[PDB]
């Protein structure tokens, strides 16, 4: 998982 | 027909003070692009005695994204309707999930808040779930946002950290969508909060935010760093904004981006990022004149500079705590 | 120390008959491999006046899978913990979502049920969410399950519809997992229901199931085809089992698979699918002797053969109600 | 989406 996902 | 009465579940803090909760409560959702001042504004609201926001939940934006995948796909949409999974059912389920996370992941307060940046892409849908919620959309110069993403190597799905132009096009598309959601809801429900203005004029902008939310003024929002120091505001040591929000509101991040944008992108700025001019940021200015700082924030900025060693100690102790955890992850594997 | 009370939300319908609901209610979860008799057994329960199950929800197993992806990834698990998203929080949100779907996607009833096959991979977690729920795990000969999957072209992520051996190995792994979850919970919580035995002996097996669930016997469960005909059981026209469950319980699908498994897989059967013998299915037998059919189910089978033109009509009307939808889906293009 | 996901 990235720091954020759109 | 069949009606579904949902009476008030509630929270008991110490001294048995009751805190009921349901979909009609006046929630506060904060969002916008990552690296646009979203943690700052939620921490300033946490500093108010009546409001609790707390850390990013991560699961709320992820659930909202999965739900979009379902109802966007025509075949799956039809399978769901034929299974009885109407919008009314799915909304009841999604609202229940989201409300439980917001209520339980932090301490109780008269007004509850959530900040997860990309929830504002779903603001019109969240208004359908939570009819009395209000929304704060952070706005920040896209050049500052992308400079932050790239220099701090913030990972966001679909952002190429080697490419300023690509990241500014992504910023532009995200903000076009989020700003449109905000204006679809309108000013009774969604307030754009401009990062540079909030930093330059914190008392006037916090007054404006608190008025919009119908929360009385309290000078405590101008001392948030002290409440962090005594664990009165919850922070995640794994979020990337923690080492900046521990400081008083200050001027250091307004225009760090200037001179770090490749020249071809500076040339093409108005075409790459048309949302800049739409939102009030001159794409030909490096930087825009964001305005004149209040003396309060000039004084904060001077005092931080005087305590540079105290702050660098805290920023290193933070990376140290980040190190313990990346050990506890190579040990979890 | 914070206490979070959740008073009974409730359903009301005609005559304002109240149906309260919360996580402690005696829910029924049904599952197993797809193509193992799960729709049959949920429709036999729906035929009871006290129980409502309804159609597959799809969103419940999909949310369970997404939750597993979160908690199993060590980095993400640590980010959640440092955001305040403890198991207590996540469980409250998950249970609230799942409960709302179960309650709202169908008519109310004294006992609510859900059938989504792969929920039983998460039965131990569901017992944590819903401590008074009971579980039915369908068991069917893996050779019959895989024959059904391949012949009817049932799409399941990871199943290669051109490869019996690979599908049987997937079946074997899935059932090792689901059977283990069932036995972890133990016989007060989870009843394995054998498809071939339910078909051969429906009165005795439905007595066993209803006693396990603490629901009184009703002869209506032996007339489910009539209750479908007067819309007392909800069916999705898009689910692949609808055209079989509209018939009375019958013998036609016990051993259709025989002679359709490639020779080399028949020779290797005990090594390919060791779960067959573990569950009581002889891997050397083509077919095992599943037992002697009750005269009730022999008579149903004969009557279906007599009315084969009436049943062919309804099968066609289902395929045409399918094409109307597959037109409405390419219209969404 | 497939008919089922494990
Ligand atoms: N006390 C403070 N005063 C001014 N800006 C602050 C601040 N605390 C955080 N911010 C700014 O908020 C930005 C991060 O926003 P978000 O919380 O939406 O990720 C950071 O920008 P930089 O990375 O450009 O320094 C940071 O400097
Ligand atoms: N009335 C009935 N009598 C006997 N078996 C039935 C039945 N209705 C459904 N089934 C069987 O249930 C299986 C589907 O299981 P599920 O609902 O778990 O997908 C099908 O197997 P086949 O595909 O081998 O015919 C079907 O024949
Ligand atoms: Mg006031
Ligand atoms: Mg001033
Ligand atoms: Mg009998
Ligand atoms: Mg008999």
């Amino acid at each position: 998982f990235d720091e954020y996902e759109e | 027909n069949f009606t579904y009465v949902s009476p008030d579940r509630y929270v008991l803090g110490p001294d048995s003070r009751r805190y009921p909760y349901n979909n009609d409560m006046p929630l506060i959702f904060i969002g916008g692009m990552p690296r646009s001042g979203t943690t700052l504004v939620r921490v300033l609201l946490d500093a108010h005695p009546d409001v609790r926001c707390g850390e990013e939940t991560r699961v709320i934006p992820r659930l909202l994204s999965l739900k979009q995948q379902w109802v966007k796909n025509p075949t799956e949409m039809h399978r769901l309707l034929e299974g009885g999974i109407t919008d009314e059912v799915l909304d009841a389920a999604m609202s229940a999930f989201i409300l439980e996370v917001i209520v339980r992941h932090g301490k109780p307060a008269p007004r509850l808040c959530n900040k997860d940046p990309f929830t504002l892409r779903a603001a019109v849908y969240l208004h359908r779930l939570f009819p009395r919620a209000k929304f704060l959309l952070m706005i920040r110069d896209g050049r500052a946002v992308v400079h932050s993403i790239i220099t701090r190597k913030v990972t966001i799905t679909g952002y190429d950290l080697s490419d300023y132009r690509q990241c500014l096009k992504r910023w532009n598309a995200a903000m076009t969508s989020m700003y449109a959601q905000c204006q679809q809801l309108g000013p009774g429900l969604c307030l754009p909060v401009y990062y540079e203005q909030l930093v330059l004029h914190p008392r006037a902008w916090m007054q404006r935010i608190l008025a919009f939310l119908e929360v009385p003024w309290n000078d405590s929002v101008l001392h948030h760093e002290q409440l962090i120091n005594q664990s009165g505001i919850a922070l995640s040591k794994l979020e990337r904004s923690t080492d900046q929000v521990i400081k008083p509101i200050n001027l250091g991040a307004l225009s760090k981006w200037v001179g770090h944008i490749p020249e071809d992108v500076v040339r093409d700025m108005a075409k790459v990022a048309p949302m800049l001019a739409q939102l009030g940021y001159d794409p030909a200015a490096n930087p825009p004149d964001y305005g004149q700082p209040d003396n309060f924030v000039l004084n904060n900025t001077l005092e931080i500079k005087k305590k540079m060693e105290e702050w660098q100690a805290r920023e290193r102790e933070l990376e140290e705590h980040r190190e313990l955890i990346k050990q506890s992850i190579a040990k979890k594997k």
